[PDB]
């Protein structure tokens, strides 16, 4: 059925699965025309296709040429997403094909089901999780490859860097969702937390800084604080009063549709 | 021009003949139905007074043979039978007519309702949907499943409606996924009309037969098939003008005939709202839209 809080461990079992997030496929700037009308200008987008057990990210860059002379772009974007996920599955060897594809948005279900009719044993599922994958374009190296693209391109990343050498997939995913939630809530403050200390850098072959285990605990705490501080600023709530249940409940409540 | 005589009526029963119905008492001297109009299929149907779950009937055409009804106390139902002896049959009918023990098919001269509901329905097409080749008439009941319903169990007692599935390889050409899912013209025109039905008359005949089985038997799978065949047309941008104009007539008479008190079980909100207000054909069904808006505005 739907992927929810009840069935969270299933993300880290040995059945190959992919999350598909389409929220950065069709991206526009809105501007005034010379006549004082409004017009959109598309910018390059991406499909965010992630194996949550391995960290393997299949970033399909959607170049603005895809949209040229097309109508109903927000509708086309879902079908183009399903087309490209379908193409990615067909490109993989049988033993690497997913058993399940979880879409972050329910509007992706019919387009993906129709493109995947040739794969009746691959389950297409929605999720009840509110996942912050829209904030992918706040990861500087992912933003850079998307914006520089002059043509359609697929780029492969490990979104966990080398974390799985030291932590489980469950913990790696929890760290990823906390970082992306913080970047989505207050991007400038999150980047400051990650990047302000110049003695900790990002390896050429990584996306995130080379934090020790103790430095990751500090960073994780600072990200939680950022999310709680922003929830206080949003709702005009004295966060200084809150208890640990209240705080846990607010950060995870944001991970839930 | 003919007559369906009854041996007897040993159990209290509501008898339907087409859109008409009447109550017969246990052991009432009822011996059948006369003055049945030649030129149309007909359906004789039953609902027992002591058990409303017994809801069943027979599609027939008086041009194909001499048919009568006899109660079977073993199987507990009124059975249709064919009499091969023309002289015997004529002699029995004459006796019952002289003793005035038959009800008359109560057709008003001005009233085209039954023609309007069965315009495209042919006995030879019914016999392909309902497979029992040793009889010239077709048994249907409230609980019979469709080939499609059985896929998702006895194949001999099933309604062989044409399978329509919008998320199937049959409905979607590889490479035309968005086009074929958002515009079902390919599926309607090439696969269904040119491919399976051969013409719009056969398509409409099956749509009309599905509606009638839904209405007369409360057959759920028949109701699904009726809505699927409406939705397949309404969801196609490219439909011949003659087919849209005819669909409007077909649906108008179906909506006209539907009992008011059965609208909540026989009409699918999503399909009708989509067909009348969202689909490519939202402006093509003037007569249907007006009767639906005046008779069932709560559904819309
Ligand atoms: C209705 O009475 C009939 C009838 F018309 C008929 F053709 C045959 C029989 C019969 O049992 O053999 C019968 F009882």
């Amino acid at each position: 059925g739907a992927m929810n809080s009840s069935n969270y461990a299933e993300l880290f079992n040995n059945d190959i699965k992919l999350f598909v997030d389409d929220t950065n496929v069709y991206r526009v700037t809105v501007h005034k025309t010379f006549e004082g009308n409004v017009a959109t200008k598309a910018i390059n987008g991406c499909i965010f296709t992630l194996n949550p057990k391995t960290g393997h990210l299949f970033l399909k860059i959607i170049h603005t040429s895809v949209w040229a002379g097309q109508k109903r772009l927000s509708q086309l974007a879902k079908w183009k997403t399903a087309e490209e996920v379908s193409a990615l599955v067909r490109s993989l060897p049988k033993e690497e094909q997913p058993k399940q594809i979880i879409v972050t948005r329910k509007a992706m279900l019919d387009p993906l089901e129709v493109h995947m009719l040739d794969f009746p044993n691959i389950a297409i599922r929605p999720t009840e999780l509110r996942l912050p994958f829209s904030a992918a374009m706040s990861i500087d190296k992912l933003s850079d490859v998307v914006m520089k693209a002059t043509e359609p391109q697929m780029v492969l990343f490990n979104i966990y860097d080398d974390w799985l050498d030291r932590i489980s997939s469950y913990t790696a995913f929890s760290r990823l969702t906390l970082l992306l939630r913080a970047l989505k809530t207050n991007e400038e403050s999150a980047k400051m937390i990650l990047l302000s200390d110049p003695t900790i850098t990002i390896k050429s072959y990584h996306l995130w800084p080379s934090f020790t285990d103790e430095q990751w605990i500090t960073i994780e705490s600072q990200m939680r604080d950022l999310i709680l501080t922003e929830y206080g600023r949003k709702y005009n709530v004295n966060i200084s009063a809150l208890t640990q249940t209240e705080i846990k409940d607010i950060i995870l409540g944001q991970n839930i549709k | 021009m003919n007559t369906v005589p009854f041996t007897s009526a040993p159990i209290e029963v509501t008898i339907g003949i087409d859109q008409y119905s009447f109550n017969v008492k246990e052991n009432q001297p009822f011996h059948g139905i006369k003055d049945i109009p030649i030129g149309h299929v007909h359906v004789i149907h039953f609902q027992h007074a002591d058990n409303s779950s017994m809801r069943y009937g027979y599609w027939f055409d008086c041009r194909m043979g001499n048919f009568y009804i006899q109660y079977d106390p073993k199987d507990g139902l009124y059975k249709m039978m064919e009499e091969r002896d023309g002289a015997k049959f004529e002699n029995i009918v004459h006796n019952f007519k002289e003793r005035q023990m038959m009800v008359s098919y109560p057709k008003i001269d001005e009233d085209d309702t039954w023609y309007n509901l069965t315009e495209f329905v042919q006995m030879d097409k019914i016999r392909k949907i309902v497979r029992k080749d040793e009889n010239q008439f077709s048994y249907v009941d409230s609980s019979m499943t469709t080939v499609q319903e059985n896929e998702l169990s006895d194949p001999a007692h099933s309604l062989n409606y044409t399978v329509i599935n919008f998320k199937s390889r049959e409905a979607i050409r590889p490479g035309h996924e968005m086009e074929d899912f958002l515009d079902k013209s390919y599926y309607l025109n090439t696969v269904m009309l040119q491919g399976i039905f051969k013409n719009s008359s056969n398509y409409f005949g099956e749509l009309q037969f599905a509606f009638l089985n839904a209405m007369f038997f409360g057959n759920y799978g028949s109701s699904l098939q009726w809505h699927a065949m409406i939705e397949l047309i309404c969801s196609s941008a490219t439909v011949p003008k003659h087919m849209l104009d005819k669909l409007d007539e077909i649906l108008y008479y179906q909506i006209k005939t539907l009992p008011e008190q059965y609208s909540d079980i026989l009409l699918n909100e999503r399909v009708w709202n989509i067909c009348l207000y969202s689909s490519f054909q939202k402006n093509s069904l003037h007569n249907t839209e007006k009767i639906m808006e005046n008779k069932y505005p709560e559904l819309l």
